[PDB]
């Protein structure tokens, strides 16, 4: 019924020679079952932490997926989500 | 806070016909229901009355049981008590999000019969199998008479017991005493007890 | 600028794939803070903060722990029975939103909402379960069964009207030192994508603020420019927030514009960024 | 009651260190099952709770030695491993529907003793009415005396002409210890049967005192010379006296 809203952003401003965290807020989706992984330069990040599944007043779900990283000049970051409402897994590119 | 159920008094010996009051107090007023039980020695609980949280009073026969959550109290009233009511009465409660009954320790209630024509007497009874063995029976004494245990170790005395000859309406009290001692006599059997002045002893 | 509210929100996610596969998960929020976590795998509700038990004694917390254990097992058994009775097909998803809000001195406010497949089916009102304005016929039948249970009605009433406002006041008292925490945000201006040909997009970013109440407006000195697009307040893992506020302006009218940020950590010293 | 909770064994005498298993057959259809422990001269104390097959409240369980089961949501067994003297009590089982109005079973009286040689069945004797009583009151009292039994697991009954009687009967509420300054003391129990002199004066009338003792089973080991103290009825009889 409810399709997921995907927003990719970082905790601090992007800097080449500095450590940061890549956040991905997936919200407004229903049902609970959802597939999420942070992708870097193509391949997926295995050590990707997430928040406890919660829901808003309208009963739709939300989650925060995060992982510690260093914004490399050649490495392109994005986040891929697979849901029942999607014909194919949606990929939202991170814009600095 | 852990529920604590308290019953006052612990024991009560009342004469037949009297209107008695049994008290129950509980520290946790969030009660789902309150259940009063009757227990005969030495096992088995008989459900008497159940008061629901919304309810204030419950009646059934000569029993009436009230509940006051705000004062953390429950009362069991027994009308015109009969010897048959003689038992241990337990009060227990189930709390709002709980399932278990939390019980009081109980009131040991004894209702002694009204002996209209007392005839205190101590009789020697011989065994059917042999003439050697015998018992002493103290009987037909009024309920104000209390039978005391024996000072001597080799002499055994029972507490008073009540029998009803329903066909004749006649009610009776009795105590039995026996020993294996050679110097044991029925006249000296109930010496430790304060027996009536008009007690009959046959030769 | 906005008032900081502290309602206790107890959320429950119960999934039923088949008659054999199920899980119940949950958590508790005190305002914007998560105080508790509850997994199907654990036999107890997990405390997240050192002050999560509030002013409740170990005995009082164990009684709640017991109620939640009995509730999960019973809830998961009742749905399977209801699905068999009301001929409801699997997969099944049930959501519970229970809790209250304390208004010191005045009467407390409570709630217990239940949703089926993301839609409101019933809620607890006063002393009984009540259906939604428009509710399927199978809900009214489930309510007839549910309202026959005197014990559950009394447990929910006592949990909402009694236990919950007590617990809230205890958390507000035990966690007060952590509840007065302030984290200053970092703010900067940027030019976002062109929304039109002769127009530009003004973006004001506010990053790493705690607590969540915030005020962000595009201004022309002191004149509040109605047309500010605040967007979502996005979360950070450290419990801080992120917010972008944009403004669609035709080229030329961008001069003399500023962005005013109001937040509790700023202690009255608003962040003002001129474009 | 006729259609209530059943418990078995009704009486159990176990040797210290032995394992015991107690069974409860609740009222048919009752979703809820409860176990309680009742010490001598004390109120019942909650052990464990079952809702269907799930043991949702085990807070009352005293130690690792106590383990309860109800696998099919019906029959419940409570097992006590390496039994001790403190485990001696009445174990009450109860069942209820959703209203939590608990219906109790007759309980299990468990006596834990040092050695099974402590177990003795009673000796039963009927004492004939005194002629002095017959002449004085025109009433006749028979006395039954059960002595030297252990454990305190007896049921006394009076039978007149093949039929049990309750009219004019009084049995002591609880047996007396033949040595009150001892834990493993043997017991004595008395009962009175009172009839009219004329009813006792009829030699056609037969008066029997039965004492059902609960003792050792086929599975219990016995090494003493004397007869094994098994579950049995010990009786004494008397026939009416012409006088
Ligand atoms: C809250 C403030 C404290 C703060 C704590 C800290 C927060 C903890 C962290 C996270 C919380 C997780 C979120 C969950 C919130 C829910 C609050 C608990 C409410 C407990 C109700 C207790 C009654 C019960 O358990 N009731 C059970 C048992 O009742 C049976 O057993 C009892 C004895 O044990 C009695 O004999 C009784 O008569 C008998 O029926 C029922 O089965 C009930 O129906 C379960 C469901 C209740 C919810 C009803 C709504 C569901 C509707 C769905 C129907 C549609 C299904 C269609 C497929
Ligand atoms: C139960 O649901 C799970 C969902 O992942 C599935 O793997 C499992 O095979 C299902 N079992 C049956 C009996 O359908
Ligand atoms: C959830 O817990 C119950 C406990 O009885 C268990 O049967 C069930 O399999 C658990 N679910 C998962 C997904 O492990």
């Amino acid at each position: 019924q409810r399709t997921p809203k995907i927003q990719v952003y970082s905790r601090h401003p992007a800097e080449n020679g500095k450590s940061n965290f890549l956040n991905c807020y997936v919200s407004g989706f229903h049902p609970s079952d959802i597939e999420v992984d942070l992708l870097k330069n193509g391949e997926r990040i295995e050590k990707v932490e997430h928040s406890d599944l919660s829901f808003s007043k309208d009963w739709s779900f939300y989650l925060l997926y995060y992982t510690e990283f260093t914004p490399t000049e050649k490495d392109e970051y994005a986040c891929r989500v697979n849901h029942v409402t999607l014909s194919q897994p949606k990929i939202v590119k991170w814009d600095r | 806070m852990k529920q604590e159920v308290t019953q006052i008094p612990a024991a009560l010996s009342v004469p037949e016909g009297e209107n008695l009051v049994l008290n129950c107090s509980f520290t946790d007023s969030a009660i789902y229901n309150l259940q009063w039980f009757r227990q005969d020695p030495g096992k088995g609980l008989t459900s008497l009355l159940l008061i629901q949280s919304s309810q204030r009073e419950q009646t059934s026969g000569r029993l009436n049981a009230s509940l006051d959550k705000s004062s953390g109290r429950s009362t069991l009233y027994i009308a015109a008590s009969q010897p048959g009511d003689s038992a241990t009465y337990l009060c227990a409660g189930v709390n709002t999000g709980f399932q278990k009954l939390v019980f009081g320790t109980g009131t040991r209630l004894l209702v002694s019969p009204n002996i209209q024509n007392p005839d205190p007497a101590v009789y020697q009874l011989r065994d059917s199998k042999s003439s050697d063995k015998s018992v002493c029976l103290f009987t037909d004494f009024d309920s104000q008479t209390n039978v005391s245990q024996s000072k001597d170790s080799d002499v055994y005395i029972t507490d008073k017991c009540v029998l009803d000859m329903r066909s004749m309406d006649f009610k009776s009290n009795s105590a039995v005493a026996w020993s294996n001692k050679s110097d044991f006599a029925c006249a000296n059997a109930f010496n430790n007890s304060i027996i009536p002045e008009d007690t009959f002893f046959p030769s | 600028v906005p008032q900081r509210l502290f309602p206790l929100r107890c959320l429950q996610i119960s999934s039923f794939a088949n008659s054999s596969w199920t899980r119940t998960d949950g958590l508790a929020w005190l305002g914007e803070l998560q105080t508790h976590s509850w997994s199907n795998d654990s036999d107890t509700v997990r405390s997240l903060k050192p002050w999560s038990q509030g002013t409740f004694s170990d005995q009082q917390w164990e009684t709640l722990q017991h109620i939640f254990r009995v509730y999960r097992s019973s809830f998961t058994r009742d749905v399977k029975e209801f699905a068999k009775m009301l001929r409801l097909s699997y997969p099944l998803e049930l959501q519970v939103s229970a809790g209250c809000e304390v208004h010191p001195g005045n009467a407390s406010n409570n709630f217990f909402h239940v949703a089926f497949q993301g839609k409101d089916i019933l809620s607890f009102q006063g002393t009984s379960w009540e259906p939604t304005q428009e509710a399927p016929l199978w809900v009214n039948l489930a309510i007839q069964v549910l309202n026959q249970d005197k014990w559950t009605r009394e447990t929910v009433q006592w949990l909402l009207n009694g236990t919950c406002p007590q617990f809230v006041s205890g958390l507000l008292e035990s966690g007060k030192s952590e509840l007065k925490k302030q984290v200053k945000p970092k703010a900067w201006l940027s030019r976002g994508p062109s929304p039109g040909p002769g127009r530009l997009l003004l973006v004001c970013h506010v990053s790493g603020f705690y607590p969540k109440p915030v005020w962000v407006k595009w201004m022309r000195g002191e004149q509040e420019q109605q047309g500010t697009q605040p967007g979502d307040i996005l979360p950070n893992a450290d419990e801080t927030w992120y917010l972008r506020a944009t403004l669609d302006v035709v080229a030329g009218e961008a001069a003399g514009l500023s962005c005013r940020v109001k937040h509790s950590s700023l202690e009255g010293q608003d962040i003002v960024l001129y474009w | 009651m006729g259609a209530g909770v059943s418990q078995s064994p009704r009486y159990k005498v176990a040797k210290r260190g032995q394992d015991v298993a107690l069974r409860c057959d609740p009222i048919s259809g009752h979703v809820s099952l409860f176990w309680y422990q009742q010490a001598l001269g004390q109120g019942p104390e909650f052990l464990t709770y079952f809702q269907n097959e799930a043991q949702l409240d085990k807070s009352g369980l005293p130690s690792d030695r106590f383990f309860a089961e109800r696998p099919e949501g019906s029959v419940s067994t409570l097992k006590i491993q390496r039994t001790q003297q403190e485990d001696s009590a009445v174990y009450l089982c109860a069942s209820s529907s959703r209203d939590l109005e608990q219906y109790f079973g007759p309980g299990t009286r468990l006596t834990v003793t040092e050695d099974l040689k402590n177990v003795f069945p009673p000796e039963v004797a009927v004492f004939e009415p005194s002629e002095a009583e017959i002449s004085h009151t025109q009433k006749a009292t028979l006395v039954c005396l059960a002595t030297g039994f252990y454990p305190d697991h007896v049921e006394l009954s009076w039978w007149v002409n093949g039929k049990e009687v309750h009219s004019g009967v009084c049995t002591d509420p609880q047996p007396l210890k033949e040595q009150p300054a001892l834990n493993d003391s043997r017991y004595a129990l008395s009962s009175r049967l009172r009839v009219s002199a004329t009813f006792w004066q009829n030699p056609r009338n037969h008066f029997r005192c039965q004492v059902q003792f609960y003792g050792l089973s086929e599975n219990d080991e016995w090494t003493q010379d004397r007869a094994k103290p098994v579950t049995q009825i010990v009786s004494a009889e008397a026939w009416g006296r012409a006088d």
